[PDB]
């Protein structure tokens, strides 16, 4: 019926990129750069956040079946965003994506697109569709962050602070392989959990079951804290590695 | 696995012939070599390279893998031409969308004039169509192109909805601009003639009602070549758009521009006096000018005309015999 | 685009309706006979009919009735066409000049309505206050006959009874009253209403509803002396009038369905009834007068008079003369005698009017080696079944071969100096357990005879029960000599085996010439036949010998010889068979993308397949591969009645809606899609139902015949006996003739003021389109019959294109020569 789009962290040691001699740090850097390229290009084009995320998910999935050494990331990213636009009904012309990609990339980077940028991108569309197995519909943590937040009742300002901080954590997790490890529903909870810890809020009280300490369970069944912590650990690592700090 | 689409080759199908020409590619009837099942294969050509893969096909792939219903066609898989070995840039082969094969199309059955529909047949037909439409509308998807050609029927009496190349998601909270005219002029709702552009799911209801009347008269209810002429024909039967029946008609861009000859009174019940009472009420509600006052799919399903229809008895339509030959 | 020309070689001959009245003069007795699109006016004499006038109408005549409103000296004529064109007509004569006046006219079609099962019904009030029309289920349309209603404006009255069988205006009522039989789930009923022109609605009718026979078919409005109505069924005849009820159920009428009625005595004492076996009856109203002075109806009696042709309309004229209007056989004048002849019959035939009947199939054959070609047609049905040999010589000479059984398909086998004809006759389950034929016929009067012994389907184990009296078809292959037209041999096919297709040909390396018949096993329980036989027969030395048989899993609807191979269509499948050196058929290749492959035609390695609803398909046999390829299909859905190949690119088809179309290869090789799309480039409303397209011409060819502008020759036969011809034109000749039509239409006055452009518009119930690619030759050939002032008016400002002279003005004498050459193609 439908494909399995989730892997175990241990499995990322065996992506095509890894086996061709790329080390874990480099593939991680390559993923962040490609995701951020997709994010930055589409933000410049005025694209909806779902469109940006869908492209990023295609991108991450793509390099579970292919190597970064044989497929230039920025071409792939541009192709993903191009397709994502058509899937999410926020379409863009390929020439405009190239134009923006040229604006944001230096000369070395734009060399990946080769002599004919549009062609390298449009040609890749075939591989992308076959690679993602024509499973185009994608759900993103954003919708669940809002579906769940709507059921919280309490201080309007404390909840809005929780949401925005968590929303920032969603945007940042797009630079990671979490999109490949955990369903979006879990991600939405994890970022609520993280923001709750950081803002010293006790979300249990805002729920319809103030006494159910495990508030995540009334939204997402069968999630141990083990998972929410692993996700939190992975999100905060990006901030510790980078100069950037937690939004608060 | 069954879920890894886009890799299996079209070699696995013996092509029987061309059933019809689709807008984004032609559709051919074929037999699966392994199972013997008959499937209809839609041709998707990206060789044009104007904008790559057709968005119309993208909509059908995105939506039909989400929609599961007896009255909604099932896309079985996506298969490809023998791809060029290790040279994707040279490769310009096309993709095929596999669908269940359907024996006949409604437009073809009406046009031959051979088919005869009893009340009970229509009940079985309308109940399936509305059940499919309700499923889709509940999933917040709009068909946007309900035509007799897009209604497919098996000789068993099973009905399925087909072309989704123009389908788009509807957001009730957020009104956003769409394509101004989607449904074919003969079955287009008045709001699209007047260019609402922020249309509601009620657009599909209007068409389905046009079909309801068509099953009884064996003739399309409103057929015209110009948008105003259709508005006049609709206006003669359903009444002229006016503020009393359509409070917000004044906000529609073309209300002042497009006017019927007269302010015609509604005559639907009179002109369809031959239609049974249970059905006539269904038509009056489906063919209501104001989209806000037009009945919903669920309301059409919770009907004296359709509620007590049992899908176990699908009433197979009248089959032409050798004597009919 | 494509350019073609269509002309009538023989006008419609079947009688569709007939009425009597005082139409030409308040003094004369007139007989008006209606053939499809044609009206014939006669005057009744003591010897027979005197023809006075014939007009064509741009429409199929659906309603024809004569009435005389107060203030008129003579009867007026109401006609409604099948496309709902209504008009009131008047005869006017000025010395030698006879013309037809259109007094009122209009189109009465409703935007929304369901066409009724029993067809258009039109009746007129005895006081001529209104015309009643039953066009749509659940609606009654009233045209009030006031002096001012020159446009025939009308209103609908809601009718609760949706399924009406028949309706008539009654006599002797205080208000206009309708009496009708209707059907609902509880059976059939007779009911009455009163029509109020003031209120524009029905009021309660004079007498109560009565439950009537399940197969009550016709309503007879009895005149003033009795009043009320008579209802004719399959088993009984009843009289209803308020409290009075009578029913006679004589066993004689149960035998054959009664289809037509007419009034002999104006007072209603005597009525004439006819049935599908041709039997003619007299229905008698036995009066009883009370001392009150009132006249009541005592009893009904039915008396058998004799045999006429199977009749669509009966009309009594005068004295003992009755006109028998026949659609399935030749029409007649017969005299009714008071004394029976020595055989017991009171009916003696006077004159016989040729009706080509239904033309089921036909072939063109040069019997006398004359380079001309004669047309042998399968004509008629049942007792009227006939072979008609037609040659040109200025009238068409027609010879009739009586068969007394239904002819189905015909093919000529020159090697045997004879024709092969498929026929079917009706037998009835008799007390022996077998069947008995109603009358002897060709298949039983053959010199030598044979019955198939094939055991292909003998395993049976499928039960088919028989009830005494049920009808069955018995199918035969007839061998008929080409000079004497004597039935030389008849081969009776298997029980419940229908013969559907027939070819005469050589196959493969076999020097013998065979008759090959494709059959189907027809059981009432089957929706589609699932068994069939392809039988190969050799006619040799007065005996037919079965050479081989092939079992198929369906009906062999159509067969055609294909370059030494046998191309046969079995249900969905189109199959090509090879004839082996062992004298057996072998499947070679198959094509399956058809719902029902009804018709097949070949040119070279190309095949044209005609489907019940999938229009037409162009196949190609690919010899290098040994299989079929789909070249192009016509996607527009049409119901097919006959197809033909005009040339390698143009294909002709006939619709069940009386329409013709021409498809062409789109000839643009840009994309695969364009080629595989057959583009309809010709649309034309013929007005006839075409059964058979046949290449050939009846015109004498001495080799000296001027090469006409027209190229090619396709003859076609129709259900109403009409024979037509289709031919192609050059782009220039078409544009010229088309521009002339538009000029002629402005000049020529139409009966009923019916626009010619509307009449020829393609018309399915669901879609209507303007004609294209076709020249109505019958309009062009009328240029020679319009007066000189009109001829010159037509040619004004008329220019030729792309000729010896690019622009060349036309004169009235130039066009007279052109049309006169166009009349030479038939
Ligand atoms: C006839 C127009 C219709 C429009 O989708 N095409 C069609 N028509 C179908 N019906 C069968 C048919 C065959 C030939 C002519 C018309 C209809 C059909 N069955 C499966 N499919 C797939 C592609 C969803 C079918 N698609």
């Amino acid at each position: 019926t439908k494909p399995c789009w989730y892997w175990d962290k241990k499995d990322l040691a065996h992506t095509p990129s890894q086996l061709e001699g790329l080390d874990p740090a480099t593939e991680a850097r390559y993923r962040r750069e490609g995701a951020r390229f997709i994010f930055d290009v589409g933000t410049r084009l005025g694209l909806h956040y779902d469109t940006l995320a869908t492209g990023i998910i295609y991108f991450h999935r793509f390099y579970m079946f292919h190597s970064f050494k044989q497929f230039p990331r920025y071409v792939t990213g541009a192709c993903c965003l191009f397709l994502a636009g058509k899937v999410e009904e926020t379409p863009k012309k390929c020439k405009d994506i190239i134009k923006t990609a040229r604006s944001l990339l230096n000369d070395v980077q734009f060399g990946q697109f080769g002599d004919d940028p549009k062609e390298e991108v449009m040609v890749l569309e075939r591989i992308l569709l076959q690679t993602i197995k024509f499973d185009l519909q994608v759900e993103h943590p954003y919708q669940f962050l809002l579906k769940y937040a709507k059921q919280l009742k309490g201080d309007k300002n404390k909840i809005q602070k929780l949401v925005q901080m968590a929303w920032t954590f969603v945007n940042d997790s797009l630079c990671t392989t979490l999109s490949l490890q955990w369903e979006p529903e879990i991600i939405a909870v994890a970022v609520m959990y993280l923001a709750g810890r950081l803002c010293k809020f006790e979300i249990q009280e805002w729920t319809s079951k103030p006494m159910y300490r495990r508030w995540w369970e009334q939204f997402v069944q069968d999630v141990p804290v083990d998972v929410l912590e692993d996700i939190c650990h992975q999100i905060l690592d990006l901030y510790s590695q980078g100069k950037q700090q937690m939004p608060h | 696995t069954e879920s890894d689409w886009g890799k299996r080759c079209v070699d696995k199908f013996d092509i029987i012939g061309i059933i019809g020409e689709g807008t984004y590619g032609q559709v051919y009837k074929a037999k699966d070599k392994d199972t013997g099942e008959l499937v209809a294969l839609k041709k998707v050509r990206l060789d044009n390279e104007k904008e790559g893969f057709p968005i119309t096909a993208i909509r059908e792939i995105k939506i039909l893998r989400q929609l599961i219903h007896r009255s909604v066609v099932n896309m079985k898989e996506i298969v490809t031409d023998k791809q060029d070995a290790l040279d994707f840039k040279k490769d310009k082969g096309a993709f095929y969308l596999v669908f269940e094969y359907m024996d006949h199309d409604l437009m073809g059955l009406l046009e031959s004039g051979l088919v005869h529909f009893s009340e009970d047949h229509i009940k079985s037909f309308m109940k399936q169509l509305m059940e499919g439409l309700e499923y889709c509308h509940k999933k917040n998807f709009l068909h946007r192109d309900i035509k007799c050609s897009n209604i497919l029927l098996n000789n068993s009496g099973q009905i399925k909805l087909a072309d989704f190349g123009l389908a788009r998601l509807y957001n009730s909270e957020e009104s956003r601009p769409y394509t101004n005219k989607v449904i074919t002029l003969w079955y287009r709702p008045p709001e699209l003639l007047l260019g609402e552009e922020r249309y509601t799911p009620a657009i599909d209801v209007w068409s389905c009602g046009c079909i309801l009347g068509e099953l009884f008269t064996k003739k399309p209810i409103f057929q015209a070549n110009l948008e105003l002429a259709q508005l006049e024909l609709i206006s003669r039967l359903c009444g002229s758009p006016c503020p009393a029946v359509w409070p917000d008609v004044i906000r529609l861009p073309y209300f002042n521009t497009m006017k019927p000859k007269k302010q015609y009174r509604r005559r639907l019940r009179e002109e369809f006096s031959f239609i049974p009472s249970a059905a006539l009420d269904l038509l009056d509600h489906m063919l209501t000018l104001d989209p806000s006052k037009r009945c919903t799919a669920e309301q059409t399903l919770q009907s004296d005309f359709l509620k007590d229809v049992e899908l176990s008895k699908m009433a197979p339509p009248d089959l032409p015999h050798w004597q009919d030959c | 685009m494509s350019y073609n020309y269509v002309v009538t070689a023989q006008k419609p001959t079947a009688v569709n309706g007939c009425v009597t009245g005082h139409f030409t003069s308040a003094e004369d007795l007139n007989l008006l006979i209606a053939k499809n699109t044609r009206l014939e006016i006669y005057v009744v004499t003591a010897e027979g009919l005197r023809p006075v006038k014939e007009v064509g109408m741009y429409g199929k005549i659906a309603v024809m009735e004569l009435f005389r409103p107060k203030g008129e000296s003579k009867d007026l004529l109401f006609i409604l066409t099948a496309k709902y064109n209504a008009c009131i007509l008047e005869y006017k004569q000025s010395g030698e000049s006879i013309d037809i006046i259109t007094r009122a006219h209009g189109n009465v079609q409703d935007r929304i309505g369901r066409p009724s099962e029993t067809g258009i019904i039109g009746i007129i009030d005895p006081e001529c206050r209104m015309i009643g029309l039953r066009l749509y289920d659940g609606l009654f349309k009233v045209i009030p006959l006031d002096r001012d209603n020159k446009e025939l404006k009308a209103f609908n009255i809601r009718l609760e009874e949706l399924h009406v069988i028949d309706v008539k205006f009654l006599y002797g009522c205080q208000a206009p009253t309708i009496c009708f039989v209707y059907q609902d789930p509880q059976g059939r009923h007779v009911k009455t209403y009163e029509v109020s022109l003031r209120e524009k609605e029905f009021n309660k009718g004079p007498w109560k509803q009565e439950n009537v026979e399940a197969e009550a078919s016709m309503v007879i409005a009895v005149p003033e002396p009795f009043g009320g109505a008579i209802i004719i069924g399959q088993e009984s005849i009843t009289y209803h009038n308020g409290d009075k009820y009578l029913a006679i159920a004589p066993p004689i009428i149960k035998q054959s369905t009664i289809v037509c009625h007419n009034r002999v005595d104006p007072n209603g004492s005597r009525y004439l009834l006819g049935d599908m076996e041709g039997r003619l009856f007299m229905l008698l109203l036995e009066k009883e007068e009370q001392m009150d002075g009132t006249v009541t109806l005592k009893d009904l009696r039915v008396e058998l008079l004799g045999e006429t042709s199977i009749a669509e309309c009966l009309t009594y004229l005068d004295n003992g003369v009755v006109f028998v209007g026949s659609r399935l056989g030749d029409s007649q004048l017969v005299k009714l005698n008071v004394d029976s002849n020595e055989q017991g019959s009171y009916v003696v035939a006077m004159e016989t009017f040729t009706n080509l009947g239904p033309i089921v199939d036909m072939c063109v054959v040069d019997l006398e080696r004359q380079g001309q070609g004669q047309l042998v047609t399968c004509s008629g049905a049942f007792k009227e079944g006939s072979l008609r040999i037609i040659r040109n010589g200025q009238k068409l000479h027609i010879r009739t071969v009586p068969l007394y059984e239904s002819p189905r398909k015909i093919c000529y086998q020159e090697v045997s100096q004879c024709f092969g004809v498929l026929s079917s006759r009706i037998e009835v389950q008799d007390t022996s357990g077998g069947t008995t034929a109603l009358r002897p016929s060709a298949s039983t009067q053959a010199l030598s005879s044979s019955v198939s012994s094939s055991k292909l389907f003998s395993s049976s184990t499928a039960p088919h029960e028989t009830s005494f009296g049920e009808e069955v078809e018995v199918h035969n292959l007839l061998i008929i000599d080409q000079h004497t037209f004597e039935v030389l041999h008849a081969h009776q096919f298997l029980q419940n085996e229908y013969a559907l297709s027939l070819v005469s040909c050589k196959l493969g390396k076999d020097p013998n010439t065979y008759f090959i018949v494709g059959t189907a096993m027809v059981y009432p329980e089957e929706a589609e036949p699932k068994q069939g036989r392809i039988v190969v027969f050799q006619y040799s030395d007065g005996k037919l010998q079965t050479v081989a048989e092939k079992e198929v899993k369906g009906a062999v609807y159509s067969m055609v010889e294909f370059n030494g191979k046998l191309l046969a269509s079995i249900n969905s499948t189109v199959r090509l068979y090879e004839w082996t050196t062992e004298k057996e058929l072998r499947t070679e290749c198959n094509h399956y993308n058809n719902i029902m492959a009804l018709y097949l035609k070949t040119k070279g390695d190309f095949i044209l397949v005609g489907d019940l609803m999938r229009s037409v398909l162009l196949l190609a046999y690919k010899p290098m591969e040994g299989n079929f390829e789909e070249i192009a299909r016509d996607f527009n859905p049409n119901w097919m009645s006959a197809v033909e190949i005009l040339d390698d690119d143009n294909f002709l088809g006939a619709e069940n809606a009386f329409n013709l179309f021409v498809c062409q290869k789109d000839s643009a090789a840009t994309t695969d899609e364009e080629r595989q799309h057959l583009q309809e480039v010709g649309l034309f409303h013929l007005g006839e139902f075409v059964n058979v397209f046949c290449h050939g011409s009846l015109v004498m060819q001495n080799l000296g015949e001027t090469s006409t502008p027209t190229q090619g020759s396709v003859l076609f036969g129709t259900v109403n006996g009409m024979i037509g011809l289709v031919t192609s034109l050059s782009e220039s000749w078409y544009n010229l003739l088309l521009d002339m039509q538009n000029r002629l239409n402005k000049v020529i006055k139409s009966v009923g003021k019916i626009e010619h452009s509307f009449w020829r518009s393609f018309h399915t119930e669901r879609k209507t389109e303007p004609a294209t690619g076709f020249i109505d030759g019958d309009l062009i050939e009328s240029f020679l019959d319009i007066s000189r002032p009109k001829m010159q008016e037509v040619v004004a400002n008329l220019q030729y294109d792309d000729g010896s002279g690019m622009k060349r003005e036309a004169t009235a004498d130039d066009l007279i020569k052109v049309v006169e050459e166009l009349t030479r193609i038939h």
